[PDB]
DNA sequence: GGATTACACCCAAGACACCAGGCACGAG
RNA sequence: CCCGGUGUCUUGGGUG
DNA sequence: CTCGTGCCTGGTGTCTTGAATCC
């Protein structure tokens, strides 16, 4: 009622889906490229476009209507940029399971270390428990050097 | 479930073996060596 | 509004009133999401009736959500660590 | 805003390029699969319309729900003012009128006739009836789903079709 | 197909406290959006009155669906239900 | 045994063995071809949040600091030109070493600023940068802090009395609270000529209101409509009008450590400035007159009000399902004197 | 500008003592200039929106750097009521 | 190679020299041949000569060195690479670093004979006067200089299109002002939307 | 191309609706909303079969607003084109950059690339059209296209012909 | 407890939330499947049938 | 090595150092 | 001529 | 008239070494 009409069906969230962005995701959502650090352009003002504070990310300011949705700074949710990195980098939080993968594949053609040939492992593929069944993996794999 | 919560919870916020709220602690950690 | 507060409404099986407290009586906020991906991905300009999810290029299967202000900042945060959060509407099964 | 009984389309990890509409490649797209379901869940065969059945029931529908309308009280230009609004009676009327200068069979007993010796895929089958050929020559050609199949005897089809075909 | 035959409905038969105050809290709600309502209105004119007056004589036009675990569902009219 | 040679396994290196798994390897792993692919744990191109995530604050008058995402992604995006250049020329192997690992390490701080075992980004005022993992943790974060509990609109709060000629569900509330918190009502055939009255009264006096609401959702203030006599209201229109006798409401007393901690009260706009109790209902709410506050919230619609009077009205709750037996009696002076 | 009365404050922009004040009310009056007429902005200081009295005394003076300088201090009276604590 | 404080790398190469000159002759020469420090490489100095144990003895005490064994070997075929030394053509543009100009595009209309200067053609930021009785913060708007606004309000002529106005020439409508070449950028010059919009 | 669809629609009833004709209020207004309109996923719907006896299930109440959602089940005549389909026409218009021909709902674009050389634009002629020997181009005149391309603006369906090829053009 | 741990952890492996809990739809702002909320409330077109004539939509 | 020490409210008092460059003032 | 809002991070003492 | 010298401002920036017990 506080919200202005819209065509679009009103429905409720019955499941959420957990996953990783792509980095041909990141593009495809992404509004703009960002390049320069330097914020302000020659300190008059108006955003200069590429700046941390590129105006199509989005308005936090009564006066200024967003470029890419045309809503106030009310209505308006923001959109994201996205920053290319010269080189690829780790992210922080999957270090150690990135280290599980490695003792588990091949380091030149990446193949899972068993088969269905190992009784006690095909026992392992088995477990319907995503989690459970990686470690069960692992667990066999680790010792196969 | 709630219910259940609170009703035990609330006594416990108002009160030789181990009695009292070390004994109730030991309980719900599930400690392999009590006391 | 704590969340020993929370507990309590629970007990009294008060779920109606528990609802409209954290969301009309606070920061009720309205999104739009993509049919296909899930995201809250869509550019909607609602003077022009456009609407469009550039990823999926789909400009039909879209619909809007009443969320929490405070959940949107959340999952915003969530996509700038690289987790995607993806609401859908239905049950798969 | 409307919608079917097709549901979720959940994104799958290899691509789809039969999807593009090509009817000389039976692609019908998502909506338009060859089983679909109806309301209830039952399976059910696409429903293709040939020109003579779409004459009949759309004038049918139309008279019936007009006469309901009038508690229970021929021409096209009089069919199409039941619809309400100034959109609506422009799209129904062009589309009898459309109807009324390309459907061969304009009446049920003719219609039932080329029915019944029409009743292999369901698509295929309704287009044979759409288009007018003369010979086995002109239908292969225009339309090449027909070789594929490898079906005998498109003169009997023909003949019939032209022989049932009042004169003009 | 999830829907439970009226012959073979299997839950309790009296309304129950949470499905006493949605139904009243909803038909109220209904009655100051200007919807028909269904009994004589006398001296009382609250909203929430005047559902309670309607509960008392049987007269919401309600249906309570109750869904059970595997997502089955028994639908009961408010018509039917015992009130106590 | 022979002599080994370990060498540094980049994220360059790494990134193209990953992308030379399998499909069917990579279900094996419990990884997911559509959501999780594994690859997608190295980072390759970084998402900018737009501002709304981290906005800026004037610390006095026209000045303004920026948030410390801003700064670290300022400090990233310059790392990051640092590397063009660098790659290209004067890269001997050790000069690349440096760089790199330093773009990798503000991008790992930018998200996780508390990594064991190595010291902590610094902002020059030398307090630890606010990375987005510790936004999320703790009781002040995004979780705890913003979504399991929050702040809320109509409210109050205040030193409570208790009164002996007060009904058990009555709870006296203060004129000047009562003219703050607002209910809105909706406009009916039956309600219409009781409420126009309300609004001649205006913002401040009692029984009045406050605001006119059209279906559109424009909001009439009525502190400055100077022509409030000329406004006549429409059938599904809302007055947001005074809190008035018998309206239900919500009474709490913290901490909530049970279900009667929270019951509904009708309320009784009295004069002064404390909220009155009748005497029996301070047991349950452990309340006593020492000094202690509570607080009141006010439903906001005609679904809760119904809620509120049939589930969790004080009479229902004279017995409490903890020990099957009630937990109001009398008390104090009535007690001492009935013997 | 705040949305509160200006009308008590004198013309060397501070209010003087003896004047009742409510609150909301301008008390201090100060401006700053924005960067690149109209080129001020109000930075003034309104009373606590809970509170009200007198104003009793007024200081003015420079401070270490040499720039103006201001107190202003307001007294009112509190009468026990309802609600009040008291002990032995 | 080794690792010293930032900024500190000029005085390590000095007091390098130092000890080096000092010893130079006695029973315990410092056993190096050179140091150098680059500008392009922050934080490291390096050092020549032919046993690890000088490299130790050319630091010891140094406090603008990290106590850390922290000493890189360079291959042979990398020396020459940290010895590389490495525009302004009239008529191009070039970014102004310092006044109130600073950030804007000019063009590089002469060079001096020395060498230390130039002369650039750049829109003015003018007041024509008006308060007197200047920032980069508190400058005015860049706007062709207009010479019968300032016979109006407050000049020079010199010759055609040419005037002196508070000892600055305008040429034109163009400020031309020596700037030192260091105090100009010449690389990698993004022009800006206003500056295609202009120029 | 004609196809029968069981389609459904999601419609919000204000409660102040609630009365004994409520259904037939309800199958009066799927018809208004509903005939005529065109989508890119089904394309236009021309009419809705046995609309005075659709069966619209029960009505969901959406909580905290009141207002009750209905989910209209029902079956409709629609009429969508496809790219390879071969169809008669009536043209609407002819201009130096093509003809017109309006199939049913729309009408479809061919332009002078993919038109027979033989085929001239001919204005002295009384009517104007396309005069070949022992054949008639004017308005009403069956002519034979296929349709080459489809695109949606997901308000109407923009479909563009070809006459170039074999057995099409005037019969 | 273990906020952020839960969050990467359920990233990495792809999990499903089916939004049963009372938690999961309490922090998404829905009504939750408990107490008033434990059942869907439906219109009883065959009782309204019982009205007079005059009650009727247009 | 990490993990934590119940919930809510109010009051008052502090926020970035170092070096290179230009500009203005004083003396010969 | 409508609309109209200003702060973020810590420290110390209380209240219950 | 021309050179020596102190003050304001902006871009840049890091390091001499010096609380306890559950899983
Ligand atoms: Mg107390
Ligand atoms: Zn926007
Ligand atoms: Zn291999
Ligand atoms: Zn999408």
């Amino acid at each position: 009622s506080q919200f202005p009409y819209s065509s679009a069906p009103l429905r409720s969230v019955k499941e959420v889906q957990f996953g990783l962005l792509s980095p041909e995701e990141i593009r495809a959502i992404s509004v703009v490229k960002i390049e320069y650090p330097e914020i302000m352009d020659e300190s008059r003002q108006r955003p200069r476009e590429g700046g941390l504070n590129d105006p199509k990310l989005g308005s936090i300011d009564r006066n200024f209507k967003c470029q890419t949705c045309g809503e106030g700074m009310a209505e308006c949710p923001g959109h994201f940029g996205h920053m290319e990195l010269a080189k690829p980098v780790f992210h922080i939080g999957f270090i150690p399971k990135i280290k599980k993968v490695c003792e588990c594949i091949c380091m030149n053609c990446g193949k899972l270390l068993l088969d269905e040939t190992n009784p006690t492992m095909a026992q392992a593929i088995r477990i319907r428990d995503p989690k459970k069944r990686f470690n069960a993996v692992w667990q066999l794999c680790k010792t196969k050097m | 479930g709630v219910i259940a919560a609170q009703s035990i919870g609330e006594p416990a916020t108002q009160m030789n073996v181990t009695l009292g709220v070390p004994r109730l602690k030991e309980i719900l950690n599930v400690a392999k060596n009590i006391k | 509004f704590g969340e020993m507060e929370r507990d309590c409404m629970i007990a009294h099986g008060a779920a109606g009133f528990l609802k409209e407290r954290l969301m009309e009586a606070s920061d009720a906020f309205r999104v739009h999401v993509c049919g296909i991906c899930g995201l809250m991905s869509v550019i909607a300009n609602l003077k022009k009736n456009q609407f469009e999810c550039r990823s999926c290029k789909n400009k039909t299967n879209i619909y809007q959500l009443h969320i929490p202000y405070a959940a949107k900042l959340l999952f915003q945060e969530l996509m700038a660590m690289n987790i995607a959060p993806r609401l859908y509407t239905e049950r798969s099964g | 805003v409307s919608t079917s009984t097709v549901g979720a389309r959940r994104r799958r990890a290899k691509q789809q390029v039969d999807d593009e509409e090509n009817a000389t490649l039976l692609r019908l797209g998502p909506e338009f699969a060859l089983k679909q379901y109806d309301h209830d869940g039952n399976e059910h065969d696409l429903i293709a319309l040939s020109l003579s059945e779409s004459r009949l029931l759309i004038r049918e529908a139309l008279k019936a729900r007009s006469r309901a309308r009038n508690g229970g009280v021929i021409d096209d230009d009089e069919l199409a003012k039941v619809t309400s609004g100034a959109v609506a009676n422009g799209v129904v009327k062009k589309t009898l009128d459309y109807l009324n200068t390309f459907a061969r069979f304009k009446d049920e007993e003719t219609c039932t006739a080329v029915d019944q010796l029409l009743h292999l895929h369901p698509f295929e089958i309704a287009q044979l009836s759409s288009l007018g050929c003369e010979d086995v020559d002109e239908a292969i050609t225009l339309i090449p789903s027909l070789a594929a199949k490898k079906e005998v005897n498109l003169q009997r089809i023909l003949d019939e079709l032209n022989r049932l075909e009042d004169p003009y | 197909e999830l829907a439970i035959l009226k012959e073979e409905r299997t839950t309790t038969p009296y309304l129950t406290k949470y499905e006493r105050a949605r139904i009243l809290g909803t038909r109220a709600l209904q009655i100051s959006m200007n919807a028909p309502v269904l009994v004589d209105i006398e001296g009382e004119t609250d909203p929430l009155q005047i559902a309670m007056k309607e509960l008392s004589q049987r007269k919401i036009p309600l249906v309570i669906r109750r869904y059970l675990p595997d997502g089955s569902y028994e639908d009961w009219g408010c018509d039917e239900l015992i009130v106590d | 045994d022979a002599q080994p040679e370990r060498k540094l396994l980049t994220p360059g290196e790494i990134l193209n063995v990953f992308k030379h798994i399998s499909p069917e390897d990579c279900f094996r792993l419990g990884f997911n071809e559509d959501y999780a692919r594994p690859e997608w744990m190295i980072i390759t191109v970084l998402p900018v949040p737009p501002p709304q995530v981290r906005p800026s604050i004037a610390m006095d008058e026209t000045t303004q600091g920026q948030d410390d995402l801003t700064h670290k992604l300022s400090d990233i995006l310059k790392a990051n030109i640092n590397v063009q250049k660098l790659e290209m020329d004067g890269s001997p192997q050790h000069i690349i070493n440096e760089v790199e690992q330093l773009l990798q390490f503000h991008v790992a701080t930018y998200m996780d600023n508390d990594i064991a075992g190595q010291p902590q980004a610094l902002q020059k005022s030398g307090r630890p940068v606010k990375a987005i993992r510790a936004r999320l943790k703790g009781k002040e974060g995004r979780l705890r802090g913003n979504l399991m509990g929050k702040r809320v609109d109509f409210s109050a709060r205040t030193v409570i009395s208790g009164d002996p000629n007060l009904e058990l569900d009555q709870v006296g509330v203060p004129i000047s609270i009562a003219k703050t918190l607002s209910y809105p009502e909706t406009v009916t055939q039956y309600n219409i000529h009781r409420l126009t009255e309300y609004v001649r009264n205006g913002p401040n006096e009692h029984p009045g209101a406050k605001y006119v609401i059209r279906d559109n959702g424009d909001r009439i203030d009525l502190r400055y409509h100077k022509r409030a006599g000329d406004i006549v209201l429409q059938y599904g229109w809302k007055v947001e009008r005074h809190l008035m006798d018998d309206d239900p409401v919500l009474f709490n007393r913290q901490p909530s450590l049970h279900k009667m901690s929270m019951m509904a009260h009708r309320v009784k706009v009295m004069p002064y400035s404390t909220f009155r109790l009748n005497l029996s209902v301070t047991s349950p709410y452990n309340a006593d007159f020492d000094g202690d506050e509570m607080n009141l919230h006010v439903p906001q619609s005609e679904e809760t009000r119904a809620e509120l009077s049939q589930l969790c009205a004080v009479p229902l709750q004279i017995v409490s399902p903890q020990s099957n037996k009630p937990v109001m009696g009398i008390v104090q002076d009535t007690l001492c004197g009935v013997r | 500008l705040k949305h509160g009365t200006y009308e008590k404050l004198d013309e060397d922009g501070l209010i003087a003592p003896g004047v009742r004040v409510s609150g909301d009310d301008i008390i201090i009056g100060k401006t700053t200039p924005i960067p690149p007429y109209h080129t001020k902005r109000d930075a003034s200081t309104p009373l606590r929106s809970t509170e009200n009295g007198i104003v009793d005394q007024v200081l003015l003076t420079t401070n270490q750097e040499g720039l103006k300088f201001v107190k202003v201090r307001m007294r009112t009276t509190k009468v026990p009521q309802i609600g009040d604590k008291f002990a032995s | 190679g080794v690792k010293v404080r930032l900024g500190k790398e000029k005085d390590v190469v000095r007091q390098i020299l130092k000890k080096k000159l000092a010893r130079e002759g006695t029973k315990n020469p410092l056993e190096i041949y050179s140091a150098f420090q680059r500008d392009s490489f922050k934080g490291h100095v390096y050092i020549e000569a032919r046993k690890a144990e000088a490299i130790n003895d050319a630091l010891k005490g140094n406090v603008n060195v990290f106590s850390n064994n922290s000493k890189f070997l360079v291959g042979i075929v990398e020396y020459k690479d940290l010895l590389r030394p490495v525009k302004l053509t009239r008529g191009s543009y070039v970014r102004v670093k310092n006044g109130k100009f600073k950030g804007d595009l000019a063009q590089v209309d002469e060079v001096l004979e020395n060498g230390l200067e130039a002369r650039l053609k750049l829109v003015p930021r003018l007041d024509y006067g008006k308060d007197l009785s200047y920032t980069s913060k508190f400058r005015p708007a860049q706007r062709l200089f207009s010479e019968a606004e300032a016979r109006v309000h407050e000049i020079r002529r010199d010759r055609d299109g040419f005037v002196t106005y508070g000892g600055e020439e305008y040429y034109e409508g163009f400020l031309y002002k020596t700037f030192r070449l260091q105090n100009l950028i010449v690389n990698s010059i993004n022009p800006t939307l206003n500056e295609l919009s202009l120029f | 191309m004609f196809f029968l669809k069981d389609l459904s629609l999601i419609l919000t009833l204000h409660p102040s609706y609630f009365g004994p004709q409520m259904n037939q209020y309800l199958r009066e207004k799927l018809l208004t909303d509903v005939e005529g309109t065109c989508t890119g996923q089904f394309g236009y719907i021309v009419t809705v079969l046995d609309g005075m006896n659709i069966d619209v299930g029960k009505g969901r109440i959406i909580p905290g607003s009141g207002s009750a959602e209905f989910e209209v089940k029902y079956r409709a005549v629609v009429w969508k084109p496809f790219k390879g389909e071969v169809v008669d026409a009536i043209v609407s218009n002819v201009s130096p950059i093509g003809f017109f021909a309006d199939v049913g709902p729309l009408n479809v674009f061919v332009s002078t690339r993919l038109i027979p050389d033989n085929l001239v634009y001919n204005p002295s002629n009384s009517p104007p059209a396309y005069m070949s020997n022992d054949e008639l181009i004017t308005k009403g005149s069956k002519v034979r296209l296929k349709v080459v391309g489809t695109r949606t603006d997901v308000n109407e369906i923009y479909a563009i012909g070809s006459i170039k090829e074999d057995f099409l053009g005037a019969i | 407890e273990e906020t952020v741990e839960i969050l990467f952890e359920a990233g990495a492996a792809a999990e499903l939330d089916d939004c049963r809990g009372v938690s999961e739809n309490v922090m998404l702002g829905q009504l939750a499947p408990m107490g008033t909320g434990a059942f869907d409330v439906m219109i009883d077109e065959k009782l309204l049938t019982s009205l007079p004539a005059d009650y009727a939509p247009t």
